[PDB]
């Protein structure tokens, strides 16, 4: 496999370590008893355990020497999950608090008094410019050709 | 009332509210889909 | 095996190195 | 003295000879600086994929590496020949 | 001037101690001396450059003499991997009777190993016997004394150099490419083929038969004749004993690759061949510039003619010819670099392409030898940032520069500067991030969530030089790519042996766990150099001080005003970023230590898994090894490693005691200093004697160097014994 | 000891003589602003290098300049 | 007083104190249960009377033992 | 061109205010070095919003 | 014999000598020339 | 210091078990006579010996600890 892993499905150290920790937990509830609610909860703990390396197992996740998974970052897209489609995600969000963030101060800069408006938020005004960064892809962009994003040379600068 | 409002508009309270918030969904989606080291 | 001689001949060449060092300091003065 | 400006560099920057050359003939030189370049690598490739035989360094020849140093200056003498184009001559 | 500070007036009309302790300091600052003269200055630093030069000779003569007479050389060579190299001789008066044992073990007197590694290089350079190793040490002490006449000779009247031969750019780059590198490098390939290579095949050539004993069978006939492949026939065999004639060969030119199977390093010949080449090349290069003679090139014109015809560069080069000629600061910035690169190099790749005999098999000294090039190279890399700086405020025309390449750099300062910080901070915030997650969830119990990244890329690039454990089939790794059809009859055959075996250095294999370390040394680089450049930035000038440059490179501050300007000078960045340099550097140290250590103990899967949380660094790898030199001396005794284990505390004594000078300033110091001048004044019997200098309290830029020097000195004794005792005691 | 220097950009304000902890600088006549005075440092040996005055300068770029130097037994406020 | 309150509320719902009061020798003191949320639980530890929470070490236990407590309504 | 009211781009490379806008106050007519003042909606590094400039330290902006 | 100067030496240097030279840096520091 | 002081000394020379016979083990052993007169015995004897615990904490109940002993160095 890529880089010499092999499948998680496929390591006998993924396995090992699925059954040391569970035994680990049921040792535990040996002492405690029957309906006792310390042992109903580690017996519950148990079930997710089970559940973590069963759904690790079913996926494309690769896993090393040591049985525990290991995330490819290549570009390649058998593996986007691990990285390229969770990163689509960071952007889009981050973007959007960028956008919204860039315009309230903007619009509050033109306000009777521009300082209170930072300290004290006009929440109506807030909400409204929060909402309408889900198409910050296209606004920056049509900002962009406008000429209306990037400055030029009119902003203060050191002595040399 | 509006004088109270002013002062739950303010910066530091605004943002508990708000990291309350999201600290809240982030931790309520852990609770529903939990152990997720990629997008299955 | 490094003879007295041989030992007693090295510290008179540093000993010409000193002397000559502290005049190339006095003279950088 | 040096210092130009433009879109195109005078012709003494080329030196004390290439700066009286014509540019045809300095693109003629390039062109056949680059062949025998390529020809000398081409060959010498040969030499080091054929089975054994190439013991002790038996490959390098003294001809081929002489030929390889065309390579670059073809580059000089086609970047020359531009110059010179531009500059007129 | 008629006190101490000859130099200065002004320091010397001072009345208070700060007249001795800044003449110490700004004694080699030729450049601000009282009446210094352009061509004076080069003058006294030509022979200040002389004296420089005889101490390093002395100090290589006195690790002949002492290694020679009092080391045990020759019995190491007789068994190189059964006996520890010894430095030199102990006589401490003040030892007790067990510790001369202690430090005596393994031979007749108290001693001192050696960690350097100079007995692996004379044994393979030639050095057999002890009487070799004396001879060099004299020779060396006479040359040490040619040189300070020198210096004295050029320093007299007529013998002083002018001005203009100080800035014979051509000249001095010609002479110094094809003469002080090519020839010497020629030079050496002639030691190796006649002295070295036959060593090594058990014949002794010395000065007393290297006239009559020909390096090589044939003669110079093949090499005047052209048929050079003769000098490379009969390469060792692989059953070849080093200093032995047994599987011996007469090859003096080779391209073999790889290591010498017995001494598991690189062969001679190759390292010969080396050198020829690199000789010739250079020798090529150094007729270049004009000198006299008609044909060369004229530096200027080729710096003023490279302006890209776009105008993306501005005016290009122009005016850099005079700005470098006419300014040391900015030459010895460019110095510095290009050595601290060099000296990481060294360390790099001195440790994979092992060049010593028996090298490898030393670990503490393979040990030493990294981190202190890699900690030479920190301050080297430091140093050259802060001459740069100082140019800027000292030797800048902004004039001459007009729209030069360097003028642009400055006028997109804020751009440089706010990228670099962006590049830190993301780069900050996702490795610690991912590091502490790894932490948490293996705290927890939960390993199985940890984000751990391959290091695919760096594993592609093992794997294109051969490398087959990753089963990326690419180049070298492929056996049908066009790459490994032309090596594979010249040096891939050894290559690709050593690459792809596992007890080798070469390209050590890499997961996980590598790859965030490695992105935590990008953060250190990237923050370092962020406050070096903006150092030299913004010493011209800022908003805050916009007549930064009228102050100079080091000065106090600007005053409590417009809002506090505490470390503002251009010398607080080389302040603050030495700090910064020594945490990277450790970071880079840590990493070699702790992989290598598994390495050699034979569990490589410790650092494998522990090391993608901090817990395992400190637990597996300083808690650990630090057992051997904690107990260096206890309640029940003390063994050879108390030096070392002292050295370690001593180490944290003075790092801590770096922390008073630097978090406490001068204010609360000097009223408390005026208290104990009124006690001495009125105590009876000490009135009688009185101070001539008025005692006052330390300088603010004086307590900031003053404490970066403590917190610098224990910084590096803490961490050299730790490397030390930590590896010795375990694996010697 | 220390330097001190006016620069034509002061504008007659008297705030940075009245700081001054040891009466080194003082008011003169002047006609190139409207307040008729300009600062002198007349008495720049006992300047103890405090920068008060650059403190109180109202001007865009202290008009007045405090450049520290060679130190004697009064600039480094020694009392003993 | 909303400090101490809670404490007391905390040792009233989210405590082994019975179970310490007639065993003082084995079972640990615990006061503080952590939520089941992602792992955390591990710092749930056993403590001793059927009761699985953080040992505390503020000696509440002690105190209230020797103001007479003995119950939780209390 | 400098007149009370009107809006100005600082020329004064050691201003704060470089290549900033300010509104002319007032310009004084008795020959006094800087006559301009102008004023600005920041304050310095040190809490002030006005300075005096030259009229060529100054460049109108509309 | 030389196998006795490490003990006729280091006594020297590194108390003797050290002692002188800090001695004449006083006297040259405290000198008015 | 005062802290540490306290630490050291009654788990060496006050807390510990006693047989139902007279054997009495305390914690440490009774290294404070002799390591902590000098300051590698604090090193040793105190600081490096006595933290094997946090160290070692991950995977049980006092996995916190061992997390904010890291936390609070950085
Ligand atoms: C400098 C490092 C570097 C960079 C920047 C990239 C960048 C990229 N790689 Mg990549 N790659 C690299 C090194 C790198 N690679 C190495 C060393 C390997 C070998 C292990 C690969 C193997 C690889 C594969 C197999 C694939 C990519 C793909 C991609 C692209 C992602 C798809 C997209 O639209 O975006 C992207 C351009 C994908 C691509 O081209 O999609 C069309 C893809 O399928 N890469
Ligand atoms: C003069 C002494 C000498 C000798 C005996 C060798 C011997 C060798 N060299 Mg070498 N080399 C030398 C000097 C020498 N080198 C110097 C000074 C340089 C720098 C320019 C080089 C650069 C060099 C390269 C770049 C290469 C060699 C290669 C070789 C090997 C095969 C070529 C051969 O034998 O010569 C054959 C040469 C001639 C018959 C005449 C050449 C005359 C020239 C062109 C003038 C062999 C081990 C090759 C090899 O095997 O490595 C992969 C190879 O690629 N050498
Ligand atoms: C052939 C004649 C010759 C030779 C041998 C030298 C030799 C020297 N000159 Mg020099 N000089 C010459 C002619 C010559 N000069 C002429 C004609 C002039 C007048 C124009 C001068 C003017 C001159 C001045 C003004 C000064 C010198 C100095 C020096 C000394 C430099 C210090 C030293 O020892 O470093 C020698 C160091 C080495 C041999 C080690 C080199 C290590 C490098 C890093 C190797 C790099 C290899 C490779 C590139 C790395 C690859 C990796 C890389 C990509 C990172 C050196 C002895 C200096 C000095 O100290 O004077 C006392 C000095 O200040 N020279
Ligand atoms: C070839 C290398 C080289 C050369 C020729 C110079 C030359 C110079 N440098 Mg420079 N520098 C270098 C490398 C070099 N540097 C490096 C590598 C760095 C990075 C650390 C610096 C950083 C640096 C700064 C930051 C400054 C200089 C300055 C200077 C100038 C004055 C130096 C001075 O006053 O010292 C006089 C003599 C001393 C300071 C004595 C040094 C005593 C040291 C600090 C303590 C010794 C260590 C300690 C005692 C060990 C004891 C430990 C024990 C207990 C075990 C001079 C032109 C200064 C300047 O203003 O130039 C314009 C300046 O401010 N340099
Ligand atoms: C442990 C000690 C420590 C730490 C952590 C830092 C951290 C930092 N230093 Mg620093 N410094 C230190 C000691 C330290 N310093 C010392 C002793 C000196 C004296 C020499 C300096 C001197 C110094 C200089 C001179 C400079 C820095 C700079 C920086 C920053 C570099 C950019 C970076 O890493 O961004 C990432 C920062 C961090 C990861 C640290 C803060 C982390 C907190 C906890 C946030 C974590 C968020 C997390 C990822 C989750 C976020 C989402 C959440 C809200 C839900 C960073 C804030 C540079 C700077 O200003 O940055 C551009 C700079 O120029 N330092
Ligand atoms: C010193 C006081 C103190 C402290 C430190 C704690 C601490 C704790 N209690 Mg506790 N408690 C206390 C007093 C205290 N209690 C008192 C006096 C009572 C009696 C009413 C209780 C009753 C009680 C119960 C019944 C429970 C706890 C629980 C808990 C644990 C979870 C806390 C929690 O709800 O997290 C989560 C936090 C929240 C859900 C609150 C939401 C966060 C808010 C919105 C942020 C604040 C908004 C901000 C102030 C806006 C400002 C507006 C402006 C007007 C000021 C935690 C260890 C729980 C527990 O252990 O379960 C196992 C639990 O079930 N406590
Ligand atoms: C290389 C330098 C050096 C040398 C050779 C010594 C040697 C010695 N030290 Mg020592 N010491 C040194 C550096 C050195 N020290 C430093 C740097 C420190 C500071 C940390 C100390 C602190 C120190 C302490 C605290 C003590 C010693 C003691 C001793 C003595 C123990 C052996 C013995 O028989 O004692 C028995 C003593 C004798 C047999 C008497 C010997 C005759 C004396 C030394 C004659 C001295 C006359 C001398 C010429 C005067 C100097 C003149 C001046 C111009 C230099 C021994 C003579 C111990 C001692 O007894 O001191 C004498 C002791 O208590 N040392
Ligand atoms: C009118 C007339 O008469 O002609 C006309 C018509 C005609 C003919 C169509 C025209 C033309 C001519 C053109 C377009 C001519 C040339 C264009 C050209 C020639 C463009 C690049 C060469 C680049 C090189 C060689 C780059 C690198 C060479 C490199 C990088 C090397 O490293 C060489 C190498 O050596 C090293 C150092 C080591 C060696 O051991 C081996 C190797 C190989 C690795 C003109 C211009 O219209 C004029
Ligand atoms: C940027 C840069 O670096 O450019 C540099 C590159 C470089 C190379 C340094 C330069 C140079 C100098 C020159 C002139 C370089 C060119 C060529 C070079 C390298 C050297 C010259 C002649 C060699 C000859 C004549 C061969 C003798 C060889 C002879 C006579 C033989 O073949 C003998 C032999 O035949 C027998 C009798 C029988 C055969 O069985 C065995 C062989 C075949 C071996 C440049 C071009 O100036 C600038
Ligand atoms: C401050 C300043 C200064 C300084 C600066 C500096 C310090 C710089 C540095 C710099 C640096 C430090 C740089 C570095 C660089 C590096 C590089 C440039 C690299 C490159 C690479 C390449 C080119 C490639 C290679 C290769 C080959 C060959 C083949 C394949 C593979 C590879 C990778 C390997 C001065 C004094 C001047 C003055 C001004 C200012
Ligand atoms: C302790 C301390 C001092 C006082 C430290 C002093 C005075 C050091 C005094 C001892 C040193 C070792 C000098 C003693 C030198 C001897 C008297 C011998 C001198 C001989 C001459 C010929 C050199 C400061 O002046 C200071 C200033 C600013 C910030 C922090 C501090 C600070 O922390
Ligand atoms: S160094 Fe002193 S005067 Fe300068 S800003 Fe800091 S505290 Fe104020
Ligand atoms: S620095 Fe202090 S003493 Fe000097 S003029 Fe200003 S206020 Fe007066």
């Amino acid at each position: 496999e890529i880089g010499g892993l092999t499948k998680c499905s496929e390591s006998a150290a993924f396995t090992k370590r699925l059954n040391a920790s569970v035994k680990k937990l049921e040792q535990r509830a040996s002492q405690y008893e029957a309906d006792s609610p310390p042992a109903l909860a580690l017996k519950q703990q148990v079930e997710r355990t089970q559940a973590r390396f069963d759904k690790y197992s079913r996926s494309e996740l690769l896993c090393g020497a040591d049985g525990l998974p290991h995330l490819v970052a290549d570009g390649r897209w058998s593996h986007a999950a691990e990285f390229i489609l969770p990163g689509f995600g960071f952007i889009y969000i981050s973007g959007w608090i960028g956008w919204v963030g860039r315009k309230y101060l903007r619009a509050v800069s033109t306000s009777a008094n521009p300082s209170e408006s930072e300290i004290i938020i006009n929440v109506p005004l807030a909400l409204k410019i929060m909402t309408t960064g889900y198409i910050w892809p296209i606004s920056a962009w049509q900002e962009l050709i406008s000429n209306d994003l990037v400055a030029v040379s009119e902003e203060i600068t050191v002595s040399p | 009332m509006n004088d109270f409002q002013k002062y739950l508009s303010t910066a530091p309270v605004l943002l508990t509210l708000w990291m309350t918030f999201t600290a809240g969904f982030i931790i309520e989606v852990n609770r529903f889909f939990p152990d997720m080291l990629g997008l299955y | 095996m490094i003879t007295d001689f041989q030992v007693y001949i090295a510290l008179m060449a540093a000993l010409l190195a000193s002397v000559l060092a502290i005049r190339l300091g006095a003279t950088l003065y | 003295d040096m210092t130009w400006e433009g879109e195109y560099p005078p012709s003494k920057v080329l030196g004390p000879i290439m700066s009286k050359m014509p540019s045809g003939l300095l693109a003629i030189i390039s062109m056949a600086s680059l062949g025998v370049c390529v020809y000398s690598c081409v060959q010498t490739g040969f030499l080091l994929r054929e089975p054994g035989a190439i013991e002790n360094g038996s490959w390098v020849r003294w001809y081929y590496v002489v030929e390889g140093l065309g390579g670059p200056l073809a580059w000089g003498t086609h970047v020359a020949s531009w110059i010179q184009r531009k500059n007129g001559m | 001037a008629t006190k101490f500070p000859k130099f200065s007036q002004a320091l010397a009309q001072d009345p208070a101690t700060r007249r001795i302790w800044y003449g110490i300091a700004t004694a080699h600052d030729l450049e601000a001396h009282d009446g210094m003269t352009e061509e004076n200055l080069y003058q006294k630093i030509f022979a200040s450059h002389f004296g420089h030069l005889a101490i390093i000779f002395l100090w290589t003569s006195g690790n002949l003499f002492h290694v020679a007479w009092q080391g045990n050389f020759e019995k190491w060579v007789s068994n190189p991997l059964k006996t520890r190299p010894i430095a030199h001789s102990i006589w401490d008066p003040h030892f007790g009777e067990s510790a001369l044992k202690a430090f005596s073990k393994g031979n007749t007197y108290p001693v001192n190993i050696t960690f350097s590694g100079l007995y692996q290089w004379w044994y393979t350079i030639g050095f057999r016997t002890n009487q070799e190793l004396y001879k060099g040490s004299i020779g060396l002490l006479l040359l040490a004394s040619v040189l300070l006449i020198a210096g004295w000779l050029h320093l007299q009247p007529k013998f002083r150099p002018s001005l203009s031969w100080f800035k014979n750019n051509e000249s001095r780059l010609n002479h110094h490419l094809s003469g002080l590198l090519g020839f010497s490098s020629l030079a050496w390939t002639g030691h190796l083929v006649h002295v070295a290579i036959p060593a090594s095949r058990g014949v002794h050539v010395g000065w007393d038969n290297f006239l009559t004993t020909p390096p090589h069978p044939a003669g110079l006939t093949p090499f005047f004749t052209g048929n050079w492949t003769v000098y490379a026939e009969n390469p060792d065999s692989a059953t070849h004993v080093f200093n032995t004639s047994e599987g011996s060969g007469t090859a003096i030119l080779t391209f073999l690759g790889g290591f010498h199977p017995q001494t598991q390093s690189l062969w001679l010949s190759d390292m010969a061949h080396h050198h020829l080449a690199i000789a010739v090349v250079f020798i090529v290069a150094g007729h270049m510039y004009r000198t006299n003679f008609g044909i060369g090139h004229n530096m200027k014109e080729i710096l003023d003619a490279h302006r890209p015809p776009g105008g993306r560069l501005g005016a290009g080069h122009v005016g850099l010819f005079e700005t470098i000629t006419n300014s040391l600061h900015m030459q010895l910035g460019l110095a510095l670099a290009c050595l601290g690169v060099a000296t990481s190099l060294t360390a790099q790749h001195m440790y994979a392409l092992t060049p010593y005999a028996y090298l490898s098999k030393d670990f503490t000294t393979e040990a030493a030898l990294y981190t202190h090039h890699q900690y030479i190279a920190g301050f080297l890399m430091v140093g050259a940032f802060a001459h740069g700086a100082i140019f800027f405020v000292r030797d800048y025309d902004p004039e001459l520069n007009k729209n030069n390449v360097l003028a642009r750099m400055l006028e997109h300062k804020e751009a440089i500067i706010s990228h670099l910080s962006w590049a830190s901070l993301f780069l900050g915030f996702h490795t610690l991030g991912l590091y502490i997650h790894n932490d948490t969830v293996v705290a927890f119990g939960q390993p199985e969530k940890q984000i751990l990244f391959e290091p695919l890329f760096a594993e592609y690039i093992q794997a294109a030089s051969g490398k087959a454990v990753y089963q990326f089939n690419v180049l070298l790794a492929s056996s049908t790519s066009p790459a490994t059809a032309a090596g594979n009859q010249v040096w891939l055959p050894g290559w690709l042996e050593a690459i792809n075996n596992p007890k080798t250095d070469l390209f050590l294999k890499i997961g996980p766990g590598d790859f965030l370390v490695h992105h935590a040394i990008a953060l250190g680089l990237h923050v370092t150099a962020l406050i070096l450049v903006k150092g030299a930035l913004d010493a011209r000038g800022s908003k805050l001080m916009p007549d930064k440059k009228d102050f100079g490179y080091s000065f106090p501050c600007d005053g409590p005003g417009r809002g506090g300007t505490c470390d503002i000078s251009a010398w607080d960045a080389f302040y603050l970023a030495m700090f910064w340099m020594l945490n990277t550097i450790g970071w880079v140290t840590f990493y070699w230590h702790w992989k290598h250590m598994t390495i050699w103990g034979g569990n490589p899967g410790q650092f494998d898994e522990s090391s993608n949380y901090i817990m395992g660094w400190l637990r597996d790898y300083l808690w650990l090894n630090s057992s051997p030199l904690i107990n260096g001396y206890n309640p029940f005794g003390m063994n050879n490693l108390s030096v070392w284990s002292w050295m370690f505390l001593f180490g944290h004594l003075i790092w801590a005691t770096g922390f008073m000078f630097l978090i406490s300033w001068r204010g609360y110091w000097q009223e408390l200093i005026e208290t104990l001048v009124w006690a001495h004044e009125r105590t009876p019997l000490a009135n009688l004697i009185r101070w001539r200098d008025k005692p006052v309290a330390l300088s603010i830029v004086q307590a900031r160097l003053v404490g970066l020097v403590h917190f610098s000195v224990g910084y590096i004794l803490t961490y050299a014994a730790f490397v030390i005792a930590s590896t010795s005691g375990k694996f010697a | 000891s220390h330097t001190v220097k006016i620069y034509d950009t002061c504008i007659g304000c008297t705030q940075c003589v009245r700081a001054c902890p040891t009466d080194v600088l003082e008011m003169v006549p002047w006609d190139g602003c409207k307040s008729g005075q300009i600062a002198s440092s007349p008495r720049v040996e006992d300047c103890v290098g405090c920068k008060r005055c650059e403190t109180a300068c109202p001007t865009d770029f202290l008009s007045v300049r405090v450049y520290l130097g060679a130190e004697t037994t009064r600039s480094l406020g020694l009392a003993y | 007083f909303l400090w101490i309150s809670g404490m007391h509320f905390h040792g009233a719902y989210f405590s082994n104190y019975s179970a310490w009061l007639t065993d003082p020798i084995s079972i640990k003191q615990s006061s503080q249960v952590v939520w089941p949320i992602v792992g955390q639980e591990i710092l749930n530890a056993d403590v001793g009377g059927n009761f699985q929470g953080i040992q505390t070490t503020s000696g509440w236990f002690q105190m209230w033992r020797a103001e007479g407590i003995t119950s939780e309504v209390e | 061109m400098i007149d009370r009211n009107s809006k100005v781009r600082i020329l004064r490379k050691e201003s704060y205010w470089f290549n900033q806008i300010g509104t002319v106050a007032t310009v004084d007519q008795s020959g006094i070095r800087y006559p301009a003042v102008v004023r600005f909606e920041s304050v310095n590094y040190a809490g002030t919003n006005t300075n005096n400039f030259a009229l060529d330290e100054l460049v109108e902006v509309k | 014999a030389a196998s006795f100067l490490p003990s006729i030496l280091v006594p020297l240097v590194g108390l003797i000598f050290p002692a002188f030279s800090m001695a004449l840096f006083f006297l040259y520091v405290q000198t008015d020339d | 210091v005062v802290i540490f002081h306290f630490s050291w000394k009654m788990q060496s020379d006050v807390w510990g078990t006693i047989t139902p016979d007279g054997a009495i083990s305390h914690i440490t052993g009774g290294n404070f006579a002799q390591s902590s007169i000098t300051i590698n015995g604090w090193l040793r004897d105190f600081l490096w010996s006595q933290a094997s615990q946090v160290i070692q904490s991950y995977g049980s109940a006092s996995s916190a600890y061992g997390l904010i002993f890291l936390g609070a160095h950085f």
